[PDB]
């Protein structure tokens, strides 16, 4: 269809080897915990999952027990509210999809867990969106609810837009600037899109390095094995 | 044992030409994907759920808790289009060599051909996304074009009104067991090829220069699959997703249909053709002889050669085939606008008027130039 | 056309490997019993030069250019052996459809 | 008869003796 | 639509100049004979099942 | 099976042992000539289609952009 | 040439030296990618 | 194909023409049969339910 | 003290180069042929989509230099 | 005909004594039974879930809803009884006529009959009824024993700390595919 194309932006792990940068991993999920996690769903992520990729074990431990999470029927036989362990997975914004379509004036935000793998470009998508608020130019009017970002399919996307500049305040102190906080919240959800890119690269370049070692000598003996004939002479010897 | 007569009668002394290049491994390579698929479809196996509800969450539990279950993943994903990469290569190289005169192996071949286009489609509609229901739907749908019986077909195999949690399921089911279906088939491709041995580059009688295979071509085919192994990993390591859709990654949501819906790019050409015929059943029709047309190969040979190493103006049909079957790949992709259509439409005609018409007219006037005919 | 043909020949490639035009026939039922009625001389004359174009494709190489086959010179052996094998093909083929 | 030509000329294949052979 | 048996389940309303042109619509010359009302009981409701003819 | 494949007459073939021949004799002393000798000889076969092909898709892409691209004339 | 006469002519021994080196090899090499990867980023 | 414009071909297939409309016939009383075409079954008095 | 965000000087630095304000010219004529035709559905988004993606470019060159 | 070629060797003309009795049929049985248990295994792996929330349910929906679901079930279940009754009767004849020094037949039919007891394990294993789950945890136990590596082994096939959905899922893909590697 007619859409804006997000540029390409220049990744610290858009290289062929080149990791995530971990601390702009800490910064996102900060940003999404305190702007994304009111409309937005997770729920392929546990905490245990952020432990030796962002935050220790008690760091997110004390993050997992911030929230209150319904567990298990009480013996009583009813529900019941308890601190976020370990392997609790992110809280949901609402208890089912009619609810957002009740709260987001009949939008419904998409879970944000592989949004950057569901979205052609998403990396560059999800900067550009929520960097791509501009104002609707003359001859497109939008209704309510609706906001004119030239990325997004049809440039009337539901969701307000969310970062104002300084709009949450990073624990590290780096300036919290619209943009540092997009891109922050880019890299955390591409980490969460893929929890092993960094583990990966490092077989990838493990791979390189055997297959280097490796196709010359299987070459070299295949053409020890094939020299034989390669050097074969023929010669045709008629009695006559 | 008898066996290792057997063994040593497939593998180790069985007599080989000399002069067979690097295509030749293909079919091996093919082989060994095979079973790649399979080991990485086992371990796929044994943490995913054939439920709708809990298909997707499966999938991301393979990926994220799974030790290494996002390597399995993703290998036995880019194995599948590494697969259809051999596949079409070999394909290539019995076209263009001759091969298609071993007329059993080549029907064999065909049917082989279908089993694992099959496969492929109930296996990508398996992690249950957005783009798999939206895709089964699509081609389910194609059945309905059959004249009488279509109505009936498609919603059998779909077990239901819709495809629903009844598809789901029996397409896991299906998708299991194909692939042993096809190494059973393939044990009957070895088999119809050895009565007969394999064909050389120049398409003569290669029993002057016959070798052994196991010092000779079977480090050739081990370097193959080294160079195989290396490609296949540098596309799991490195790049993903350069070959599948990222709607992929989004719930299956039979309310909010995708912009635009595409099948695995191996499905390409014939999607392009499908959409090209007007008539929904032309189309379906096509897009079977497409695949099809393959079969109908060995009746079209109308040459004293059996190669084209020595046939300059079927070489130039062959690679014009090669260019416009490219040419239809990239159509599929293309939107529904001018002026891809036109495009589709040509590249539809000029691939059948190819394989049809043009190749025996040109062997004719081959055999002519060299005062045969 | 003759020269045509020539540019054509050289096109093919066959020459380059040190080949005949009736070497390059596929081997069909009656391009066999054509073969099989070759006198001995013909006959390994024609398997040497099938081994050595099989030894030059598997080295991946070509005869010297004053080694190729002239288009010239190429002789249409098996061509008269094989009308006959044609020709009594047919012949029989006849007889039964009447 | 078989005597009339000698092996043919391996020089460009041939590499540059026991003592060699082991390390060969 | 409500997704009824598991396919969209299209309802609509329709306005004075929605009703007024799909009445104009040539049934013959449509490609599928079948005028606006024919498919309605009510012209300010139409009601439809969301599944392209075609796929 | 081997030994009733096929009948050769005076045919001599003569052979090195692998570990007594160089293992890449020449290898980019003549590999670079032949691979080129090859490539010269089937270019022309190969190459053209691939180039329309190119210039086929180019074009599609840019007739599709032009198409898509607004009616100046329209709407005024 | 002494080592193909000691570890690399009866095959046995061609087996335990491969396997050997295997065994140590994969210590050395996990040992410099890793090295390199780091290094990288 | 040349062989197959023959008189004696003609012949033996006007021989075999009656067999093979047997064989026909069979397989499309099994057709009806084995899918329980009703369309073709109501029209036979007692197969009718 | 406003906080600088980055991208706002690396817009305007990148709205001073030549295609920018090239298609910010035809933008402005498109607006105001829209604004002077006060009934007409010619919108301005092509112009507009034309403007986003050259400056954008230009801020995608250079943009993440600036940022931690 | 290179494909004909074998049933004619083997199905049709191969040389076979006169005078064997009804209970060389027994292994021809088994064929069937294989194929059987494998058609009516596939028509209940179209409805089939392995999962611990949804087993017991979507067996109960074969039985109940899927038009003649509990007959595929139910033969699937007594076709797994009547081929161990032919396997038994199979061994018995083989050790009662001395087959057994057809020594590699009598190896590959040893590894045949530890495959299909291991298929019959995890298969009584898939529906997830409270029998399945003691039993499972039994012979899983079982493998404990191992002198050194026990533990290991039997956690790594319960795919965790005890048998759960972990060990469901993998029975399912192993049940499926062993039933192939029978037939090869
Ligand atoms: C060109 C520059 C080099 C050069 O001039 O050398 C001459 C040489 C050509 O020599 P020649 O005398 O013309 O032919 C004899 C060959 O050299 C004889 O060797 P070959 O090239 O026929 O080898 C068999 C072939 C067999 O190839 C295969 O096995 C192909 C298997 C299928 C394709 C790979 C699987 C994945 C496919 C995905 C699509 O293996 C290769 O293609 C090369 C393998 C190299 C491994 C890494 C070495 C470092 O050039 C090459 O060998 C090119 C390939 C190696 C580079
Ligand atoms: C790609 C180009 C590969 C190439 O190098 O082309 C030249 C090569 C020449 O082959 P030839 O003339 O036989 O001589 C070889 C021995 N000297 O020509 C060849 O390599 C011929 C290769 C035959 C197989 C080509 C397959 C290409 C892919 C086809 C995919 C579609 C197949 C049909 C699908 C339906
Ligand atoms: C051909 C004219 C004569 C050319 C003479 C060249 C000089 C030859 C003498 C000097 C040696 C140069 C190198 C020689 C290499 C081997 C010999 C050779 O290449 O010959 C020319 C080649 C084959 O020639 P030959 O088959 O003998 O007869 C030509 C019939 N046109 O033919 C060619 O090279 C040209 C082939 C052109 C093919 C163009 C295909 C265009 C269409 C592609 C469509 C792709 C799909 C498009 C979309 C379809 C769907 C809409
Ligand atoms: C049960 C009784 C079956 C029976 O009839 O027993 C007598 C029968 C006599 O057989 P025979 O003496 O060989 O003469 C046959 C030709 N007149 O002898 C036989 O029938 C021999 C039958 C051999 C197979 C019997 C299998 C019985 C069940 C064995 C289960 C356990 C097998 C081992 C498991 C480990
Ligand atoms: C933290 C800064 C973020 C980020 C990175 C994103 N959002 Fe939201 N969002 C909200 C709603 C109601 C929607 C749906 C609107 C609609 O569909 O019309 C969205 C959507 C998104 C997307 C998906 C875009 C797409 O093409 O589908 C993305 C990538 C996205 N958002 C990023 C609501 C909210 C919030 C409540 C006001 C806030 C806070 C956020 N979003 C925050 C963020
Ligand atoms: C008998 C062996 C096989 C088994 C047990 C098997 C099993 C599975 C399982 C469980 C999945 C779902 C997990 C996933 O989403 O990846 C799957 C997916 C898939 N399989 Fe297989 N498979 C086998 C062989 C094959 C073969 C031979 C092919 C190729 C034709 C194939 C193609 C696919 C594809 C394309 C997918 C979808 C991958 C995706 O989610 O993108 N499988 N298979
Ligand atoms: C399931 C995938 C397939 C496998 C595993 C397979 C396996 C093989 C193997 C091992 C060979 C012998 C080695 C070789 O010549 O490459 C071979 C050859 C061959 N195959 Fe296949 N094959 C497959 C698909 C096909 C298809 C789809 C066709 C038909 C188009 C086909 C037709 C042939 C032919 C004609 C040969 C002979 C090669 C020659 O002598 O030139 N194969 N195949
Ligand atoms: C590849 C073919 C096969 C497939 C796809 C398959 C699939 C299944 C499925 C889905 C079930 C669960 C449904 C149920 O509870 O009955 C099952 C159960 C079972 N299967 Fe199979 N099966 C196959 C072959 C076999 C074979 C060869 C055996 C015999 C060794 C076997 C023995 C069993 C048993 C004993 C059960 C438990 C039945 C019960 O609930 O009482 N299956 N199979
Ligand atoms: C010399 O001629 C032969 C040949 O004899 C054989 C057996 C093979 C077969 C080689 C392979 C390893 C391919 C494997 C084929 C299968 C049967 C696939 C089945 C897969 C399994 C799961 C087992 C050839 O490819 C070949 O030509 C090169
Ligand atoms: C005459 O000697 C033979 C014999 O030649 C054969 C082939 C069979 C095989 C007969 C069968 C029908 C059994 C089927 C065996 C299998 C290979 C089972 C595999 C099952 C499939 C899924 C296929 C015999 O049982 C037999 O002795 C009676």
């Amino acid at each position: 269809d007619l859409e804006l194309h997000p540029p390409s932006y220049p990744w610290s792990h858009r290289g062929l080897l080149s990791s995530l940068d971990h601390t702009s991993i800490r910064r996102g999920f900060q940003v999404y915990k305190q702007v994304c996690s009111s409309c937005h769903s997770m729920d392929y992520v546990a905490y245990r999952h952020l432990v030796g990729v962002c935050y220790t074990e008690e760091e997110a431990k004390a993050l997992a027990e911030e929230v209150e999470v319904q567990d298990g029927p009480n013996d009583d036989g009813e529900m019941f509210m308890r601190p976020g362990k370990l392997s609790d997975y992110f809280p949901k914004p609402y208890p089912n999809p009619e609810a957002a379509r009740a709260a987001n004036n009949g939008a419904l935000p998409p879970d944000l867990s592989y949004i950057v793998r569901a979205r052609h470009g998403g990396e560059d998508y999800v900067f550009s969106l929520l960097t791509g608020y501009c104002e609707p130019p003359t001859g497109v009017s939008l209704r309510e609810g609706l906001y004119f970002n030239p990325y997004f399919p049809g440039q009337a996307i539901g969701m307000a837009p969310p970062i104002y500049t300084e709009v949450l305040e990073y624990d590290d102190g780096t300036p919290a600037t619209m943009s540092q906080v997009a891109k922050d919240v880019a890299t955390f959800l591409r980490w969460a899109s893929e929890p092993e890119h960094d583990h990966r690269k490092r077989m990838g370049l493990k791979m390189l390095l055997m297959m280097g070692l490796l196709l010359p000598l299987t070459y070299a003996m295949k053409r020890h094995k094939w020299s034989v004939l390669k050097s074969r002479k023929l010669a045709y010897r008629p009695p006559k | 044992h008898p066996l290792f007569k057997i063994i040593n009668h497939s593998f180790i002394d069985l007599p080989a030409p000399s002069n067979i290049s690097s295509w030749w491994n293909f079919g091996s390579l093919l082989g060994v994907c095979l079973m790649v698929q399979i080991i990485t479809g086992l371990f796929l196996a044994m943490h995913y759920t054939s439920d709708t509800m809990t298909a997707f969450s499966s999938v991301t539990h393979i990926c994220r808790d799974v030790n290494y279950g996002w390597l399995i993943r993703y290998m036995h994903a880019n194995g599948a289009s590494m697969f259809f990469i051999c596949l079409f290569l070999h394909v290539g190289r019995g076209l263009y060599y001759g091969s298609y005169t071993f007329m059993e192996t080549w029907n064999i071949g065909v049917l082989l051909l279908f089993a694992v286009m099959a496969t492929a489609f109930m296996g990508y509609v398996l992690p249950w996304g957005q783009m798999s229901f939206w895709g089964a739907t699509v081609i389910t749908n194609l059945l309905s074009a059959i004249p009488y019986i279509g109505t009936t077909l498609v919603e059998w195999i779909w077990g239901g009104f819709s495809v629903d949690k009844a598809t789901l399921t029996r397409f896991f089911a299906f998708h299991f067991i194909l692939p042993f279906i096809i190494a059973a088939l393939a044990i009957v491709h070895l088999l119809f090829l050895h009565e007969t041995g394999s064909n050389n580059p120049t398409g003569l009688n290669s029993d002057a220069d016959k070798i052994p295979f196991h010092p000779y071509y079977t480090i050739k085919d081990i370097l193959g699959i080294l160079i195989m192994f290396l490609i296949l990993m540098t596309l799991v390591l490195f790049f993903p997703d350069m070959l599948g859709d990222p709607d992929n990654y989004m719930p299956a949501n039979p309310l909010n249909t995708p912009p635009h819906i595409k099948p695995e790019w191996y499905f390409l050409f014939a999607y392009a053709i499908l959409r090209s015929i007007p008539n929904k059943l032309g189309g379906v029709l096509a897009l079977i002889l497409s695949i099809l047309i393959l079969a109908l190969m060995p009746f079209l040979h109308t040459s004293k050669q059996r190669s084209l190493m020595f046939r300059p103006i079927t070489q130039i049909l062959y690679w014009i085939l090669v260019a416009n079957l490219l040419i239809l790949t990239w159509i599929g992709g293309q939107p529904v606008e001018h002026p891809f259509i036109i495009i589709g439409q040509l590249a539809s005609i000029s691939y059948f008027s190819i394989i049809l018409i043009l190749m025996p007219i040109s062997g004719i006037i081959e055999d002519k130039m060299l005062k045969l005919y | 056309l003759d020269g045509f043909r020539k540019w054509y020949y050289n096109a093919a490639g066959f020459n380059k490997l040190g080949l005949m035009r009736d070497d390059t026939l596929h081997e069909t039922e009656d391009v066999k019993e054509a073969i099989r009625r070759l006198p001995e001389d013909l006959y390994n004359d024609r398997m040497f030069r099938i081994k050595r174009a099989l030894d030059l494709t598997m080295r991946h190489q070509i005869l010297p250019k004053d080694q190729w086959t002239k288009y010239e010179e190429d002789k249409f052996y098996l061509e008269p052996y094989l009308k006959e094998v044609i020709r009594e093909r047919k012949e029989r083929e006849e007889w039964a459809k009447k | 008869s078989h005597t009339d030509v000698k092996v043919p000329d391996f020089s460009d294949y041939r590499r540059a003796s026991k003592e060699s052979s082991e390390a060969r | 639509a409500f997704k009824w048996r598991g396919k969209p389940l299209f309802v609509r309303h329709r306005t004075k100049k929605e009703i007024d042109q799909e009445a104009a619509v040539e049934v013959s010359q449509l490609r599928d004979p079948q005028h606006d009302l024919d498919r309605v009981k009510k012209p300010e409701w139409v009601i439809l099942i969301g599944v392209c003819t075609h796929l | 099976e081997f030994g009733n494949l096929a009948r050769i007459r005076h045919v001599i073939s003569y052979s090195l042992s692998p570990f007594e021949q160089r293992a890449f004799p020449s290898y980019f002393s003549k590999g670079i000539p032949n691979v080129l000798r090859r490539t010269r000889e089937r270019i022309l076969r190969v190459a053209p289609p691939f180039v329309v092909v190119y210039l086929i898709y180019t074009w599609g892409n840019q007739e599709f952009e032009q198409s898509k691209r607004k009616n100046p004339a329209m709407y005024e | 040439s002494r080592l193909y006469s000691l570890l690399f002519r009866r095959t046995s021994t061609f087996a335990l030296t491969i396997a050997v080196g295997a065994l140590f090899f994969e210590r050395a090499f996990d040992q410099g990618a890793d090295a390199i990867y780091e290094h990288i980023n | 194909l040349s062989r197959f414009l023959g008189p004696r071909y003609r012949e033996l297939a006007r021989n075999w023409i009656p067999t093979a409309g047997m064989w026909g016939t069979v397989g499309a009383v099994g057709l009806v049969w084995a899918t329980d075409w009703r369309l073709i079954l109501d029209w036979v008095p007692y197969i009718n339910g | 003290e406003e906080l600088v965000d980055p991208l706002t000087t690396v817009r305007e630095h990148c709205e001073q180069l030549e295609k920018c304000v090239k298609a910010r010219e035809r933008l402005e004529l498109c607006d105001n042929r829209v604004s002077s035709r006060s009934q007409t559905e010619e919108d301005c988004t092509e112009e507009l989509f034309d403007f986003l993606h050259a400056r954008d470019h230009c801020v995608a060159h250079k943009l993440f230099k600036n940022l931690k």
